[PDB]
């Protein structure tokens, strides 16, 4: 890694001043987004100067007030040196992204990553009347294989979950439906048992179980749904073999084991409203999409892609590729740095020259 | 006569009178508590009315034991088995004395 | 004690009346059994197993002496010496199975509490030698000499 | 040990008297079997196989390895 | 002089008698007596500096490092981790004195130590220890008779509590809570007199709830004629103050009924489910309405309750308290004059307790709430609430107030008193010495040793107060002999006078008699032991 | 501490009575039985391994007895009388 | 003879005993060590400490609070334990004065050690100290001034007290801003003393001057999936119901049927029961529904279909604070909509703070509950900001409860010392020396305050003693320049309760420690 915050937090420092510097890096990463190394260098140099200041016989309280005065003056100087910017100027955004990426391993792939980062930021916010960017709306997916040149900016969502309905893929004009109930035998929250005292009852048990499952699948199919997402379930089996077979026979692509924390992102991306009871499963709660397909990444795994959505949400997903895991992690960190730079450009839209110019101007 | 230590009184024991001038003593080997009828007893009901009836039946069994003890004319009740808080308060309300887990000797 | 099933005994209560009457009926049954035993003239009961609390209470009510011989050998020897037969159930004994003895009492020898089944006649099926002594080893040696 | 504060053991009263009598009786019983015409000799192995067969009391008590002072008194006697 | 026996036979064969006799230890006769006397003297000399108003405290630390600062003799000796058996005997003697009396737990140890110290030189002079014990018993009988002679009676009437207050003040004078001397004396006297059967019967200490909370000041300690409960109102929006509350004590959780017997309720249809849910809702509404119908304003439960019942109680304007302990339930029922009701069906108006004010009390910036119930009509239970600057002084105040309560209880049991400050000990020593002169020669030594041992308490008091022991004790004894006044003691507080009757230094006669008796019996036991057989294994 | 106190030193054993006599007689009988078969014109020879690595193939009783080591003192006395017989007259060692 | 110095060994292995001089030595050493450690963190120019834990996590904590310093250390000296418990109890009673009371107790015990070295019985010292405590308490009470009647004067007093409390802490950099912050936050409580109604939210990043008091309220929870994220003219209902597969509370209930169709019917009945409960809630006419417990998927979907915000898993503190800030009633049954009060606020929206999203309540109805956002550069800075602000809020709440105030900067300590000295000049015996030592410690407190700033402490303290002698009863240490001045003019004010508690607790602990002449330790476990 080259990120200052990552370097500082990765190695145990064991010294209280160093731990406070690590916390400082974390704060700079949280608020600004980059500059996590420059802030630590500045703090270290300030304390190093404080050594000679103290040796001269200056109390470490006049030093603090003088440093506060210097900080105020320097903030004024930097503000005076800044230049206004607007989000409609794509060139400045591209320059900022390229400058952020210039010091990372993806400096060579910046020509692809910087426009990707700018588009990712601008596609999840409203350019007018925006004060901050929620980077949780930009999901980053790391898939091993290929090179960094294979990074892609799918507009919809990509799910690492595989299609249980082996045999049917690439549904066109998909009508995606997200359910939060279980497609298995009936079961109540309170304790329930079925007692059999006759062979006719024993046959009727599985007969009526089959009828109930078939009715559930028919109700799902009648709405016009053809792609089904099933939330992950622990207490009760989410998708039984009978339910999967019935869904397969009606040409529906079933995707199960959807994580609970991913529901909000999926609903925002597609427009599908979650359903928890089959009674309320209607056609208007389905998320229309242009194409939902499962693509294999040249033998390095399978990714499920849903590209094209009616009334698309304000979320984008970035697929990061690399030869080995380390470069993938560093590429993810660098892309995050670029996104953070664009975000902190969204608020306080002011630009300054880099290249050490602000520091030397402040010194003079 | 006989004297023995106080044996783990429950709540409401301090409300019982602690001196009687001609008490009739009820010597018992009985667990006066709300508990299962038997360790291998199971109750099976399918109606809320039967549920309420079962609860009232347990309470009425305990109260029948207590009332049978009370109507005997005894004022001091000693048992080799535990005497619950409900029974202790019942005896307190009647100005009676109770003591559970009295040693066999 | 009242005999129990051998597979599994579950008291299935379905109404409040059964719940209220179960304990009363069980106690009445045990009392009837003990009174039926006592009505045959028996005044001493020797059992080879555990003694129920209600059984003990009703035996006390009818003035019946209870002895609990845990070991089966002692039970057989008492049956031999008294003339009774070990009944397998709690049914009252018939005249031929009825046990008779001249005197049964609780006595203390030294500091040991003993129960004595004593015949006035100088006969019977089993005779006992009561060994006294000042040491356990001395009594053991005397017992070896007796053997 | 205690208020006397001497680095060693101490026996007082009937205990030490009994110990002295026991030591003297041990020495006596060592040689009691070698008295009179119906007495018998003794073998004394000297820890390396050397054998001394004797009936004389002085030789037996001199060759023995004694530690109790009240018994050394009898040996020297 | 140890290790049992070691002879290994005259014939050289092994001689083993006792199991593992080569590692055991034993002691015989006179040196065993000397070791016991030395251990008892060490314990007594350690304890004698905590005697009188000028006595100092001991900082006691347990295994876990928790620290307690105390002056109580029984507490000090209980906290000690001793190994000598005689030390354990001394600790048990202090525990006995605390159990029977509650005061004088330090005087008994000093008296026993002095008795054994005199017995040491008596034995060195060649006297059988049984003779010493018999002489000690005779002198103790004489001293107890003299104590009965010079005793004085006090009134234990509720109308005039001045002698009781003086006795409580004398008891508390040696504790750290003497900064609020008369206040603690008054609260202790009132607490004991409130909860007591006036026909010279017992005082049930379970009706006195002594509870302390940090913060505030020691002067903030007050007597509450009611109950202090660590709980608060269940709903945060329930009112914090109820006036003229009609208490409703219940031991049934505000939940749907549940049979004790193993039960199963079968739901076989949708109608069954609807009936079940309607039954639950109706049970909640019915229980709340049953509580309300009696006219109660407050509800006290023992086993807690759930959300629906909580909101129904709040909605119906019934403040409620849950998870109240059984002892607290009983105390509240006793104080408010209300019955304890096991289920809602039996609740009625006549079983409702009445309290003048029920309030929730805050304790600064601590978030910890606490409930107060007081202003009852004829409360037969009382609560003592102790405040302080740290938990150590709180515990010390707890035990000091317990000592005061025990002293007033002893006064109720028997109202005869004797005058303290060493006056009683000096008079008893004089009586013993006078009785010795008429006694035959051989027991005179034991009688005079007992008198000298009795003299230790005034000397200890004078030493703790900085005065010269021998001169002051001799002068006070001479004054007692010259003019007949058994009330002359050691002016520990330097008030100018030596008459303890004017200084109002009063102790219970039972306390002195118990001190002398217990010390004599324990000294007799210690003198009668002439053999010890410890395992001597020094095991881990 | 408190080391044991006793009359005789440690490692000092003592046995008495019929046991000692029986042991002495058994030791003498064992000594006799060692060379019982080396007597007469039809005696067999014995091979003895010297601790210094030598070999003594001999029929004489005295050499056999003096080349072996024993711990029982009665056996030592028997070996001594064998040597005495050998020195005094020259032969008759395995007969005595 | 003593237990330890006896020919017989009377103790278990590992247990010891310390007699008079040794016990006094250990107690005094521990007390002086505690006092020297806690001091130098006193007064406006005090410095902070670093508490580096030895545990596996090795928690790092920078602090200026005396109570936190004393509680988070390994103490083995029993007298040091007594002082630590004193500091903790002082913190519990009031939020300030922990360092002051600890230092005062240490100085008192140092003077006690000197007096014992001068051959004075400790009971005489204790009696003299009791008299001195009475005199000092009476003088301090007579010196108190109350301004609760006048609202503007009381506001000025609150500002001065908050500034004085925050002067010694890390917030002294922005003392003015943080003083306004704390005063407004306390005044919003409308007289209630529950500091738990004030929530302190620490968000990493930003300057320390970026901290602010939200005009409404902030919640750190999240909204459902298909529910509105912005509501105007909200009608909030606060509840504490199940909403998680709500089971009938009959423990022994079970389903025993002979067909799976009946099982499906029972499941539909359960879902219909949940739907009916949701409809009963919606009958209240609400916009935002806040439940203390979890809300599963079916009720969340039902709320979303009705366009009702549903905030879930707002803990007990959350629902209490929302009820305080909006005026709603925390309900658990919904059969009487007319008997349930509904909270109201102008706007509910999601606000972006740092890299986290929070729910913002704006234009609340009551507002008797505050949220304070703290921004900092390090976690330690945020922790100290929270601790210092807690101290300020505690002192302000105490002042609101009891409006009597005294002058700080050493003025109060010097006036009590003057009263004690005047009493001492009126008493014969060594008790006069004890009272003189009491006054000496009382004067040593502002001496340490002056030492912490590097000033000429001896000269300043002598000047203060003189000025109080001629009758200047408001003179104190002017820490801006290093002179003496009028604390009435300079506005250096303190709560009377805090100073009274400090004095009384210090005297109490010194008295209880001095009474000990023997320390006995059991064998450690
Ligand atoms: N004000 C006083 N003046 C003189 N002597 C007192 C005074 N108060 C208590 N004493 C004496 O101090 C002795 C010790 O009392 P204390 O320490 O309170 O309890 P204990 O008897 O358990 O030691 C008592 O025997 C009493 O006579
Ligand atoms: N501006 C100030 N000028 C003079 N003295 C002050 C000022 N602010 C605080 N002090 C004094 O500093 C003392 C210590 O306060 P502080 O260091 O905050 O810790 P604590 O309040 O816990 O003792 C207080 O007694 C107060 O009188
Ligand atoms: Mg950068
Ligand atoms: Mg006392
Ligand atoms: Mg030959
Ligand atoms: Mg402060």
């Amino acid at each position: 890694t080259n990120d200052g915050a990552t370097i500082l937090k990765q190695m145990q420092v064991l010294h209280p001043a160093a731990r406070m510097l690590v916390e400082l890096s974390k704060a700079q990463d949280i608020e600004a987004g980059d500059g996590t190394t420059s802030v630590v260098i500045i703090a270290g140099s300030l304390l190093d100067s404080c050594t000679k200041l103290l040796q001269k016989g200056i109390h470490p309280t006049i030093i603090s007030e003088s440093f506060q005065k210097a900080l105020e003056k320097g903030i004024e100087i930097l503000t005076d040196m800044s230049r206004p910017v607007e989000l409609s100027d794509r060139e400045t955004l591209l320059n900022s992204a390229t400058t952020s990426l210039n010091s990372k391993v993806v400096s060579q792939y910046s020509s692809l990553l910087s426009p990707m980062s700018v588009n990712a930021v601008m596609k999840v916010i409203d350019p007018a009347t925006a004060t901050s960017v929620d980077l949780r709306d930009i999901k980053i997916v790391k898939k091993l294989g290929g090179t960094i040149d294979d990074c892609e900016l799918v507009e919809g969502l990509v799910l690492t979950q595989k299609v249980s309905n082996s045999g049917i893929t690439r549904v066109e004009k998909a009508k995606i439906g997200l359910i939060q109930f279980c497609l298995s035998a009936p079961k109540t929250d309170m304790d329930n048992q079925i007692v059999v005292s006759d062979y006719a009852q024993m046959d009727r048990v599985l007969r009526e179980e089959r009828a109930y499952i078939l009715n559930l699948v028919k109700q799902i199919k009648k709405t016009g749904c053809n792609v089904l997402l099933i939330q992950k379930s622990i207490l009760r089996d989410a998708l039984s073999d009978l339910a999967l077979h019935f869904l397969n026979k009606m040409k529906i692509m079933v995707i199960k084991d959807i994580e609970r924390e991913d529901i909000e992102f999926i609903c925002k991306t597609i427009g599908t409203k979650p359903v928890a009871h089959i009674d309320q499963f209607t056609a208007d709660m389905l998320g229309s999409a242009e194409l939902a397909e499962e693509v294999n990444l040249n033998g390095s795994g399978k990714l499920l892609k849903i590209t094209g959505c009616a009334s698309p949400g304000k979320t984008v997903t970035i697929v990061v590729r690399g030869s080995n895991k380390l470069v993938i992690e560093e590429a993810e960190r660098s892309i995050h740095d670029a996104l953070c730079v664009i975000r902190c450009l969204v608020k306080k839209r002011a630009l300054i020259a880099g290249g050490g110019a602000p520091e030397i101007e402040l010194a003079l | 006569g006989v004297a023995f230590k106080k044996t783990f009184s429950y709540a409401g024991f301090e409300m019982q009178p602690k001196k009687y001038h001609n008490p009739k003593i009820a010597l018992l080997n009985v667990e006066l508590e709300l508990k299962a009828e038997k360790d291998n007893a199971e109750i099976r009901v399918h109606t809320v009315e039967d549920y309420q009836a079962i609860v009232d039946a347990e309470w009425n069994i305990l109260y029948d034991k207590l009332e049978k003890i009370h109507h005997s004319g005894a004022k001091v009740v000693l048992s080799k088995l535990p005497i619950g808080d409900v029974a202790t308060q019942y005896f307190a309300d009647r100005d009676m004395f109770c003591a559970g887990r009295v040693p066999e000797e | 004690d009242g005999m129990i099933t051998e597979t599994k005994g579950t008291v299935l209560i379905k109404t409040a009346e059964e719940l209220m009457n179960f304990s009363k009926g069980e106690e009445n049954l045990m009392d009837a059994q003990v009174k039926a035993i006592a009505d045959t003239g028996a005044n001493v009961v020797v059992t080879g197993g555990k003694v129920a609390d209600m059984a003990l209470h009703y035996a006390n009510k009818y003035n019946i002496m209870l002895v609990r011989l845990n070991s089966k050998w002692d039970l057989r020897r008492l049956c031999k010496t008294v003339g009774a037969t070990a009944l397998p159930r709690l049914t009252p004994p018939v005249l031929e199975e009825m046990g008779h003895c001249d005197s049964v009492y609780l006595s203390e020898v030294g500091d040991t509490q003993v129960v004595v089944f004593k015949h006035e006649k100088e006969d019977g099926a089993i005779s006992t030698i009561v060994l006294r002594g000042s040491t356990d080893n001395l009594m053991d040696d005397i017992e070896r000499a007796v053997d | 040990e205690g208020p006397l504060s001497v680095f060693g053991d101490r026996s007082t009263g009937e205990t030490i008297r009994s110990q002295n009598v026991m030591a003297a009786a041990s020495i006596a019983n060592i040689v009691k079997s070698s008295l009179g015409p119906v007495g018998l000799d003794k073998m004394l192995v000297d820890d390396i196989g050397d054998v001394t067969i004797t009936n004389d009391g002085a030789t037996i008590l001199k060759l023995l390895e004694v530690e109790h002072p009240a018994a050394k008194v009898l040996c020297e006697l | 002089a140890s290790m049992g026996t070691l002879a290994f036979d005259e014939y050289g064969r092994p001689f083993l008698i006792i199991k593992d006799q080569d590692r055991k230890s034993r002691l015989m006769g006179l040196e065993a007596l000397k070791s016991h006397i030395m251990a008892a003297k060490a314990v007594a000399n350690t304890m004698r500096t905590s005697l009188g108003p000028n006595g100092l405290d001991k900082m006691m630390v347990d295994k876990d490092g928790d620290v307690t600062v105390t002056n109580d003799g029984a507490t000090i000796l209980s906290m000690m981790d001793v190994d000598h058996q005689i030390a354990k005997l001394m600790v048990e003697l202090s525990k006995s004195q605390d159990d029977e009396i509650g005061d004088g737990t330090t005087g008994v140890v000093v008296l026993a130590g002095a008795l054994l110290e005199e017995a040491e030189q008596l034995l060195d002079r060649g006297i059988h220890p049984i003779r010493i014990a018999d002489g000690y018993e005779q002198a103790a009988r004489v001293a107890i008779e003299h104590l009965d002679k010079i005793s004085d009676s006090v009134l234990v009437d509720i109308k005039d509590t001045e002698p009781l207050i003086q006795t409580a003040k004398t008891t508390l004078g040696s504790k750290v809570v003497n900064s609020c001397h008369r206040q603690m004396a008054e609260i202790a006297v009132n607490a004991v007199l409130t909860v007591a059967d006036m026909e010279r019967r017992d005082v049930d200490f379970e009706l006195i709830k002594v509870e302390g909370k940090v913060g505030g000041r020691l002067e903030d300690t007050k007597l509450i004629k009611g109950v202090i409960v660590d709980k608060d109102f269940s709903h945060p929006q329930m009112p914090k103050k109820v006036e003229d509350a009609k208490i409703a004590i219940l031991t049934c959780p505000f939940e749907p009924p549940k049979p004790k017997t193993k039960h199963k309720l079968d739901v076989t249809s949708v109608e069954d489910y609807k009936a079940l849910q309607k039954y639950e809702k109706e049970k909640f509404e019915e229980m709340i309405q049953q509580i309300k119908e009696t006219g109660a304003n407050l509800a006290i439960c023992q086993w807690g309750f759930d959300d629906e019942a909580n909101h129904l109680l709040l909605q119906n304007n019934l403040p409620a308290v849950r998870w109240v302990g059984g002892p607290e339930i009983e105390l509240i029922a006793i104080a408010t004059g209300g019955r304890i009701v096991p289920r809602f069906s039996e609740l009625t108006a006549e079983k409702l307790g009445f309290a003048g004010l029920v309030q929730e009390i805050s304790f600064g910036t601590t978030k910890d709430k606490m409930l107060v119930i007081e202003q009852c009509k004829n409360s037969r239970a009382v609560t003592i609430f102790i405040r302080g600057g740290n938990k150590m002084i709180i515990e010390e105040a707890k035990r000091s107030l317990h000592d005061a309560l025990c002293v007033i209880r002893n006064l109720i049991r028997d109202n005869r008193v004797v005058y303290g400050g060493g006056a009683a000990e000096i008079s008893c020593a004089l009586a013993v010495s006078q009785e010795a002169d008429k006694c035959p020669t051989l027991e005179q030594y034991a009688m005079r040793a007992f008198a000298d041992a009795l003299e230790v308490i005034p000397m200890a008091l004078s030493e703790n107060s900085g005065m010269n022991p021998i001169q002051t004790m001799t002068e006070v004894r001479a004054r007692q002999v010259k003019e007949m006044n058994p009330a002359l003691g050691i002016d520990c507080l330097h008030k100018g006078t030596n008459d303890m009757k004017q200084q109002h230094v009063i102790e219970t006669l039972i306390g002195k008699k118990q001190q002398i008796s217990l010390a004599t019996q324990m000294v007799r036991m210690i003198l009668k032991i002439d053999d010890i057989r410890k395992p001597g294994e020094s095991e881990e | 501490g408190h080391r044991p106190v006793l009359v005789l030193s440690q490692n000092t054993k003592r046995e008495s009575g019929r046991k000692v006599q029986s042991g002495n007689i058994n030791a003498a009988k064992t000594i006799a039985d060692i060379i019982r078969t080396c007597l007469g014109p039809k005696s067999m020879m014995k091979m003895l391994l010297d601790p210094m690595g030598g070999i003594v193939m001999t029929n004489d009783g005295n050499a056999i007895l003096r080349e072996i080591q024993v711990q029982h003192p009665a056996a030592k006395s028997m070996i001594e009388i064998s040597r005495t017989q050998d020195e005094e007259v020259g032969d008759g060692t395995t007969s005595v | 003879a003593s237990l330890s110095l006896a020919p017989v060994n009377i103790f278990k292995a590992g247990a010891d005993e310390e007699r008079a001089e040794t016990a006094r030595l250990t107690s005094f050493i521990g007390a002086i060590a505690i006092g020297d450690l806690v001091k130098s963190t006193l007064g406006p120019k005090g410095m902070d400490k670093i508490l580096l834990s030895s545990g596996r996590d090795a928690s790092l904590m920078v602090t200026n609070d005396g109570a936190t310093i004393l509680k988070n250390i390994g103490v083995d000296n029993p007298a040091a334990k007594v002082l630590v418990d004193m500091s903790r109890v002082q913190d519990d009673e009031v939020g300030d004065g922990t360092t002051s009371v600890t230092v005062l107790a240490a100085e008192l015990l140092r003077e006690a050690e000197s007096l014992i070295a001068k051959k004075i019985h400790p009971q005489t010292i204790i009696a003299g100290w009791r008299e001195a405590t009475k005199a000092a308490r009476e003088a301090l009470l007579s010196s108190a001034v109350d301004h609760g009647s006048d609202e503007v004067k009381f506001r000025q007093d609150l500002m001065n007290i908050a500034g004085t409390t925050l002067s010694s802490k890390l917030l002294t950099h922005h003392k003015d801003h943080f003083t306004k912050l704390a005063v407004e936050a306390v005044l919003r409580l409308k007289g209630s003393g529950n500091l738990e109604a004030i929530h302190i939210i620490k968000k990493l990043g930003g300057s320390l001057a970026d901290s602010y008091l939200d005009e409404g309220f902030l919640l750190d929870k999240k909204i459902g999936v298909n529910q509105p994220k912005r509501i105007e003219n909200a009608k909030i209902l606060i509840a504490n119901t199940g909403m998680d597969t709500d089971k009938i509370k009959i423990f022994g209930s079970r389903v025993r049927v002979d067909s799976t169709a009946k099982v499906a019917e029972i499941e539909h009945a359960e879902k219909e029961k949940m739907k009916e409960k949701v409809e009963r809630i919606l009958k209240h006419g609400i916009n935002c529904f806040i439940n203390r417990q979890l809300i599963y998927n079916y009720p969340e979907q039902l709320f979303g279909a009705a366009g009702v915000m549903a905030i879930e898993h707002a803990d007990f503190a959350g629902v209490e604070r929302l009820a305080l800030v909006t005026g709603g009633e925390i309900a658990s049954t919904f059969d009487h909509p007319e008997l349930v009060k509904l909270g109201s606020c102008k706007l509910i929206e999601e606000v972006m703070i740092g890299e986290d999203k929070l729910i913002h309540f704006s234009g609340v109805a009551l507002g008797e509950a505050c949220t304070i956002v703290l921004r900092g550069a390090t976690q330690q800075i945020l922790d100290e900001a929270e601790r210092s602000l807690h101290d300020a809020l505690c002192v302000l709440a105490q002042t609101v409860k009891d409006s009597r105030t005294v002058y700080g900067g050493g003025c109060s300590e010097m006036l009590m010392a003057h009263a004690v000295t005047q009493l001492a000049n009126r008493t014969p015996g060594k008790e006069a020396v004890a009272m003189e030592s009491y006054a000496k410690a009382l004067r040593m407190l502002p001496t340490i305050i002056a030492d912490n700033a590097g000033y000429d402490s001896a000269d300043l303290v002598a000047q203060l003693r003189a000025a109080h002698s001629e009758g200047n009863t408001t003179a104190g240490l002017d820490m801006r320049e290093g002179t003496i001045g009028d604390m009435a003019i300079l506005g250096i004010t303190e709560s009377f309760q805090v100073k009274r508690q400090v004095l009384l607790s210090a005297a109490e602990a010194a008295e209880v420690i001095l009474r000990v002449d023997n320390i006995i330790k059991a064998a450690p476990r």
